């Protein structure tokens, strides 16, 4: 249950049961990103 | 050389003097071309330096380019870039016009791309172009960097040196010279007015 929670479970595994009463707006994120310098014009990449 | 002073900075100058030195030409990298296998198109970019325009610009230190947009990499096309020559002169005062027994005072000289091996050390000179302040004589933190970007070069003959001495011949010049030689006496009156 969900007040059943304590330290024992941090970084592990649950199974949980509720209601839901919330839903936000979708965000973006990034996943691959190009980039370049502003002095140089040096170019790489980031991938997340 | 020993007049030039620091009230004639940023104005066209001519210096009269003796070169002492010259350095070797060296190519100069203004743009560079390069290939990408992956996509079978060719790139370029451009250089610049602060000796090339009169006028004070906003640096841009662009770099060279390995890699594409993507992330394809690059061959360089060594025969497809463009390269201009550079060399460098120091100019003296010569030793008939400066005072005995004193050292002596020199100027340094840019040149590039046509004007790069007009002299060799040893030689009567005169040498005109601006008298340019470069940098900044170390306020980031001896005084300013001073030089001549030069634009005329011109060779000078003197007594007892290695400039030969050639005159432009006019028609007219040309005339009384073939006329003299058909006189049959042109071996004694050339001869009489030696010395
Ligand atoms: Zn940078």
């Amino acid at each position: 249950p969900l007040r059943d929670l304590d330290s024992e479970h941090v970084s592990k595994i649950v199974r949980l049961s509720g209601i839901i009463i919330s839903t936000s707006v979708l965000s973006s994120r990034a996943t691959y990103l190009s980039i370049m310098c502003r002095n140089c014009r040096h170019t790489t990449s980031i991938t997340i | 050389p020993r007049t030039l002073t620091a009230q004639h900075l940023n104005k066209l100058v001519s210096v009269e003097g003796i070169v002492t030195k010259t350095s070797l030409v060296r190519p100069k990298l203004i743009r560079s071309v390069h290939y990408a296998a992956k996509t079978g198109r060719f790139h370029y970019r451009d250089y610049t330096d602060a000796t090339t325009t009169l006028t004070t610009r906003i640096p841009t230190p662009a770099i060279y380019p390995t890699e594409d947009t993507e992330g394809n990499k690059l061959t360089t096309e060594y025969g497809y870039s463009t390269f201009i020559d550079h060399q460098r002169i120091t100019v003296q005062e010569m030793p008939e016009m400066a005072p005995a027994g004193q050292l002596p005072r020199s100027i340094d000289v840019i040149l590039d791309d046509d004007l790069v091996d007009k002299t060799k050390p040893g030689d009567r000179v005169n040498v005109v172009g601006v008298f340019k302040s470069l940098g900044a004589g170390g306020m980031n933190q001896i005084g300013f960097k001073t030089l001549i970007l030069g634009n005329t070069v011109y060779p000078l003959h003197a007594r007892s040196t290695g400039v030969a001495a050639r005159q432009m011949l006019t028609d007219f010049d040309i005339r009384n010279i073939n006329k003299l030689s058909k006189k049959k006496d042109i071996f004694d009156i050339l001869s009489q007015s030696l010395a």
